[PDB]
């Protein structure tokens, strides 16, 4: 509906769309003389002004400050946007960014909301009129000609040509709900990249990208779409600067020295940082904005008797109700809209809707040099997609990487900001490396007070609002996009003071005198300057920081085990075999040694402390020298952090109520409102202390993680220096270095993967420590003051009920007194479900981020067609004699072994596994029992990627063989047996190229073999599923969910993947298939194999007993006898209504043997062991309804049969007892066994065999004939 | 449950119920905001069998 | 994540509530769009 005008800077001034405005801050003395600037109305009430923003004192100067600043990423270029060509380029770039935003529906809604939500206009003679707070003055010859409406003015960047900012116009309208004009300064070409190297565990790029560094560049659409949210806050009168983190702390003396960070700023960015401060600032803003808007509507909007278009703007912007002369702010949708503005609309949500990657932290732990990108080049940036132009495969944030050849790097001219830690050569550590510690009194001097609790206060309930609406499906804007622009000549002055934002503090150069080596000393000891040539100098890893500090060659390594395999090897290696052995030893030692963890087992804490941080980072040496895991026990956080704040909170005066000629129905509401206000005060003080924790405690944890990442990355780069030095001395051979160079590149990739796993562990154990500190040592301090406030409130309220008691009535007085006494005596629990870093967030998607993320093949059957369920490849061609048969969960692939039932997958870059690529292969198999003896000793393949080099899964006589073959080396791992017993077996083979290949069958380890000698198993022939070299033309095999992963799943992930297949609560028959409701099954006990169920009738008792039949055995072709499965009678599982579904964990069933329902007696006749009978014989009544259960693990192929509880017999588990009750022969009688059910969980696993039942199907692949 | 009538909400506007619209020839289901007249409609999940 | 909600999805398109046009959010089929690995709140419906 809203139109973006396509303009060129050379377009003639129309006076309605292209103007020469006078800057809105012309009254400031620093802006005296700054002449009119050309402006283009890109959207209604949105103007682009291609000029540098230099109107506030913060941005008054554009030159290089000639003094170090507090920002590491900054570009200073005074002569930018000074020429019409650059202005035209900037205007076109901004228009392109705006039409990129408008492309998605969410961006269109945001732009409509900005162009429609005007500031509150003044009142004159009952009519709404514009002022300089909403209009820009189009001017000629030092004479204002026309004031055009403008909700937003877009300039170029300030001094920092890579920085974004949003400024208001007038001080008071920003915060008192009136709203104000906004000025947004940003550059769409110059960008500030963010280093996302250890935050998101989710794959930010392609799995086979070979990405050296995960450093992304922001999207200019999302960079601007951040400032649009600030514009909305200013337009609605929302921004308050009182909630700010003061980062100026002098006591710790090692502080990042950053500018004050507004809580509105983190709320606007969203993501992890907002969750700590979201509830507090949102609640305060909404609570104060309700009062502000109610006062404005009461005194200004209600004094309007004219229906100008500005009234339409205001009625659409503010959800008022009533009629002219009586307007009332409807609190419900107003609160909902404010929540949508503050909570729903932020950078992270909008960017995720736009498929754009964001930093996950507003704060920059590792700032990167800002870059330059020409977004006007449609090859790199497109309005439909953005940087990630999906071409020949989905990028998935792949175009954001700053090595994409269009991100023109710029050398930074900003002066370096360093602090000299110079003890008594003394270290100069950058400002970006210092700890980020917010001042402990940042949230002091806050109000934390409320007025007298009147009726109809309606405290804001954030939990009663409907959930998020990112798209903004409601809030239509067609009413406000059809309103033209006013453009009046004379406007109301609205004499108010200009809004001047905080002047950024100047960085000061200070020196620190410390008496012991700090953590910065330890980091700098692990550094070598890039001036050190990789050749001619060998960086020998050492163990003493002092030696590494003084000697440029050596590097401090606390690993003290890489230094053995990195050093001690003679330079001038004579063979590529030695350069592969050493190279794999490096990878193995680094991966195994940075994964060292210590799992202390204090319940509900279970810290997985990595001990090497002890000598890696000088943390726990003060408390307990030489021990770090022990140092954590003595002090969980005090050892880990450099500053325990010892916080404080205001005095929390008790609340009060109003006094007047009140009524019963409203004094009761006053009491309820007072109780609710007390609850919200408790929650608000909890949120205040949570914000203090995030500012002071969590940011230290984040900077500790950054320090750990620096240390580990420099360890890895020292290893890389040594490897490339060794390659520089390949004396053994000539012109054979290329393959060794590829090996070193892959090795560096593997080292980076080990580093990121180590950092995952470190973050995992530090976040838990910080959360525990917040919950244990911080809230209890608050609860005392909160209890005192609660007692004061209780006293005031109970005195408020002694009076006004006659108005209440005795019953209402009693109820109110009871409610006050009970409620204002407890402790309100702290709600931590919205805590920034929670275990539930890390566990709800554990399987997706650890197993399914690395799946590059999953060959299954869907909708009756064989396909790759993962979707990675589609060039899978199947033979004409392949079929789909009933399988484990959905149809299974059935290879008929006729040499035409060939499935083959053309190998692509996903399935090509190089020398150093770990990989896992997991598949379900159902191998038929061999019906004839013509294939023994003849090994035949099942699935092979093999060209006399590669991998091959074959099937010998009931044993599954896994084979790797390099050019000279090989591995052959054989599963024991029972593959050919016609049972669904999950075989998963995990190949860690460094350590060894492990084979698990049904989640249980079989064998692990050394794979360190095998190097190239890659051939371009397709992965072939076939049964070649099979002497039997009728032999087949069922395959299901053959999947390949590009990671080595360890035992935990293997057993997790094996549980995943039994997520549903289905009951499994002996083969492993789900149990159905109209299929006839053979029924046998786990004990007494070979005996099925039959019936015999006792005429004297008139009872049809169910009895295990006579035992029989089957002879295998290999002459080994086994208990027969197809014995006795076929029982038919049923339902009370014939559901014909699949049997579940606790379904109520009705076994029907030989057409007669089975059940227990329903009278006192059978009081001895409760023999189970059938409906045959009507002398005794039966209770047929059984109940299949699985008390054991879900994957067991047997189930228990709980009997119903009638009043005569207790509930028991169907079992069998061998007996000769009377003169009839000695048999095995089936009985309910009320004793087993009661004591089931106390019995040992051997007695449980009595209660289990198998439910044998008649299945092809197992046949006794 | 199948063949059991319920009231349908969009999980985003629980205060407004999905109501069939018959004021036009092209009948459809929509969430109405006028709410001058309230008359709920019931949606039940039914399959062929 | 939201256990008391349903998605009426046909092929890759799930039922959705359109933008407000005439005080009526008419229901249309739309391609499912994710947010934090899960679709938006609009595609989820509740039965009472």
């Amino acid at each position: 509906k809203l139109e973006i005008n396509k303009f060129n800077y050379n377009d003639p001034i129309d006076g309605i769309n292209v103007i020469t405005m006078r800057p809105p801050r012309h009254s400031d003395k620093i802006n005296k003389g700054k002449g009119p600037f050309k402006a283009f109305q890109v959207i209604k009430n949105i103007w682009i002004v291609p000029e540098r923003y230099n109107f506030t004192n913060n941005t008054n100067d554009l030159n290089i400050p000639s003094e170090p600043i507090m920002e590491a990423d900054a570009i200073y270029n005074p002569n930018y946007l000074n020429t019409p060509s650059e202005k035209d380029e900037f205007l076109q770039g901004v228009i392109k960014v705006l039409e990129r935003i408008k492309s998605k529906p969410e961006g269109e809604k945001l732009l409509e909301l900005i162009s429609s939500s005007i500031p509150l206009p003044l009142v004159s003679n009952g009519a709404l009129t514009l002022s300089d707070n909403e209009t820009i003055a189009y001017q000629e010859n030092n004479n204002i000609v026309s004031n055009l409406q403008a909700n937003l003015v877009i300039y170029g960047p300030g001094p920092d040509i890579a920085n974004n900012a949003t400024y208001g116009l007038y001080s008071t309208p920003i915060s008192n709900g009136e709203g104000t004009l906004s000025e947004v300064s940003f550059s769409p070409f110059y960008l500030k990249p963010f280093d996302e190297s250890y935050g998101n565990y989710r794959s930010l790029v392609n799995i086979v990208n070979k990405f050296v560094k995960r450093e992304f560049a922001p999207d200019p659409a999302s960079t601007l779409m951040h400032e649009l949210v600030h514009v909305t806050h200013n337009l609605y009168g929302i921004s308050n600067r009182n909630f700010y983190y003061n980062f100026d702390t002098g006591k710790i003396e090692t502080s990042r020295q950053q500018n004050s960070l507004i809580f509105e700023e983190l709320l606007t960015f969203g993501g992890i940082d907002s969750k700590a401060i979201s509830s507090l600032i949102i609640k305060k803003i909404i609570e104060t904005a309700k009062n502000n808007y109610t006062t404005l509507i009461s005194e200004r909007l209600n004094t309007v008797t004219v229906e100008n278009d500005l009234l339409k703007y205001i009625k659409n912007k503010i959800p008022v109700q009533g009629r002219l002369g009586n307007f009332k702010l409807d609190t419900a949708e107003f609160e909902k809209k404010l929540n949508t503005i503050l909570f729903v609309l932020n950078e992270s949500n909008l960017a995720q809707r736009f498929s754009i990657l964001v930093a996950k932290h507003f704060l920059k732990e590792r700032p990167i040099d800002p870059i330059y990108v020409n977004i006007l080049d449609d090859n790199s940036y497109s309005t439909l997609e953005g940087f990630n132009i999906s071409s020949q495969g989905s990028n998935d944030f792949q175009g954001q990487l700053l090595e994409s050849s269009y991100f023109e790097k710029i050398e930074s001219n900003a002066l370096r900001a360093f602090i000299k830690i110079c003890p008594r050569g003394c270290i100069e550590v950058e400002n970006k490396d210092l700890f980020l510690i917010s001042n402990k009194d940042s949230l002091n001097d806050i109000n934390l007070s409320e007025e007298k609790i009147k009726p109809e206060t309606t405290v804001f309930f954030k939990d009663k609002l409907p959930p998020q609406d990112i798209t903004l499906s409601n809030y239509d804007f067609t009413e406000a996009n059809s309103i033209p622009s006013i453009s009046q000549q004379n406007i109301l002055e609205r004499n108010e003071e200009l809004y001047e934002p905080i002047r950024n503090s100047l960085f000061e150069i200070k020196t620190i005198y410390v008496d012991k080596l700090t953590t910065f000393h330890f980091l700098e000891a692990q550094n070598i300057d890039e001036s050190i040539d990789s050749s001619k100098i060998r960086v020998e890893l050492t163990d003493s920081v002092d030696e590494a500090l003084s000697n440029p060659n050596k590097v401090y390594s606390p690993f003290k085990n890489m230094s053995n395999t990195i050093n001690s090897i003679e330079t001038g290696i004579t063979s590529t075999y030695i350069f592969y052995q050493w190279l794999r030893s490096i990878v193995k030692d680094f991966s195994d040694e940075t994964g060292k963890i210590d799992v202390i087992d204090k319940s509900s804490d279970t810290l997985a402390i990595v001990p090497y941080i002890g000598p890696l980072l000088n943390i726990g040496n003060d408390i307990r020298h030489g021990d770090f895991v022990g140092a954590i026990e003595l002090a969980g956080i005090t050892a880990l952090l450099e500053y325990v704040p010892e916080f404080t909170i205001p005095i929390l005066v008790g609340l009060e109520v109003i006094g007047g000629e009140l009524a019963r129905e409203q004094v009761e509401a006053i009491v309820n409102n007072a109780l609710d206000k007390r609850d919200q005060k408790w929650a608000e003080v909890y949120n205040i202390t949570k914000a203090q924790w995030w500012g002071t405690i969590h940011l230290q944890i984040n900077t500790r993680l950054a320090h750990t990442y620096k240390a580990l990355s420099r360890q890895a780069n020292a290893i890389k220096m040594n490897m490339e030095f060794q390659l520089a001395n390949y004396k053994g051979n000539i012109d054979d270095k290329a393959k060794i160079k590829n090996a070193i590149s892959e090795t560096e990739i593997l080292l980076n993967k080990s580093v990121e796993q180590a950092m995952k562990n470190t973050e995992k154990f530090m976040i838990k420590l910080s959360n525990s500190y917040l919950t244990k040592e911080m809230i209890p301090k608050v609860q005392d003051n909160l209890k005192n406030f609660d007692l004061e409130t209780k006293k005031t309220l109970d005195k408020f009920i002694k009076e006004k008691e006659d108005i209440l009535g005795t019953n209402l007085s009693s109820s109110l007194r009871r409610k006050v006494s009970i409620r204002l005596n407890k402790n309100i629990a702290f709600d931590i479900n919205d805590i920034p870093f929670s275990e539930f967030d890390d566990l709800i998607n554990q399987y997706k981020n650890e197993i399914e993320d690395y799946e590059v093949l999953n060959l299954g059957a869907e909708d009756g067609k064989i396909k790759d369920l993962s979707g990675t490849t589609s060039d899978i061609n199947i033979g004409s004699d392949i079929e789909l048969a009933d399988g484990r969960e959905n149809k299974a692939i059935k290879i008929k072994g006729s040499e035409n039932s060939t499935i083959k997958i053309a190998m692509n870059k996903y399935l090509r596994f190089s020398a150093t690529d770990n990989f896992s292969i997991s598949f379900w198999i159902k191998h038929p029992k061999p019906t004839n003896l013509l294939n023994n000793g003849i090994e035949y393949t099942l699935v092979e990627n093999f060209n006399q080099r590669g991998w091959k899964i074959s099937i010998q006589d009931s044993k599954l063989i896994w084979y790797l073959r390099d050019h000279n080396n090989s591995i052959k791992i054989v599963t024991p047996d029972y593959i050919a017993f016609n049972g669904w077996n999950l075989i998963t083979i995990t190949n860690n190229r460094s350590k060894g290949s492990i084979v698990y069958v049904n989640g249980s380890k079989i064998e692990e073999k050394d794979i360190s000698s095998i190097w190239n198993t890659e051939v371009d022939d397709p992965i072939i599923f076939r049964l070649k070299n099979n002497r039997d033309t009728q032999a087949f095999t069922l395959l299901d969910q053959f999947s390949i992963y590009r990671k080595e799943l360890n035992q935990n992930e293997v057993v997790k993947l094996y549980n995943y297949y039994f997520n549903s609560n289905y009951i499994r028959d002996i083969w492993g298939n789900p149990l159905q409701y109209n299929k006839k099954y053979y029924l046998q006990t786990q004990d007494k194999p070979g005996k099925g169920l039959i019936r015999e009738y006792w005429s004297s008792f008139g009872y049809d007993y169910v009895i295990l039949s006579d035992s029989k055995t089957i002879t295998f072709p290999n002459n080994i006898r086994y208990g027969a499965l197809y014995n006795g009678s076929k029982v038919l599982i049923k339902n009370s209504k014939k559901l014909d579904g699949l049997v579940r964990n606790k379904d109520f069933i009705q076994l029907e043997i030989d057409g007669y329902n089975m059940g227990i007696s329903a009278d006192r006749f059978n009081e001895d062991t409760n023999y189970i009978g059938t409906t045959y014989g009507t002398t005794h009544d039966l209770t047929t309804d059984f109940e299949i259960i699985q008390r054991q693990e879900k994957y067991r192929n047997y189930c228990q049969l709980k009997t119903p509880y009638n009043i005569f017999h207790k509930s028991g588990l169907m079992s069998t007892e061998t007996s000769k009750p009377t003169f009839h022969d000695y048999r095995d009688w089936v009985y309910s066994s009320a004793w087993y059910f009661q004591n089931y969980e106390n019995l040992n696993l051997r007695k449980h065999t009595k209660t289990n039942w198998y439910f044998i199907p008649k299945d092809e692949g197992w046949d006794e004939d | 449950k199948y063949n059991e009538n319920y009231q349908l909400y969009n999980k985003t506007s629980p205060d407004k119920e999905v109501k069939k619209v018959f004021t036009n020839d092209k009948d459809y289901i929509a969430i109405e905001y006028n709410q001058n007249t309230n008359n709920p409609t019931f949606f039940s999940l039914i399959q062929k069998e | 994540n939201k256990p008391n909600s349903l998605i009426f999805s046909e092929n890759s398109q799930a039922l959705r509530l359109s933008n407000r046009l005439n005080d009526e959010n008419y229901i249309l089929l739309d391609l499912v769009s994710k947010l934090d690995d899960e679709p938006l709140n609009i595609f989820y419906w509740e039965f009472i």
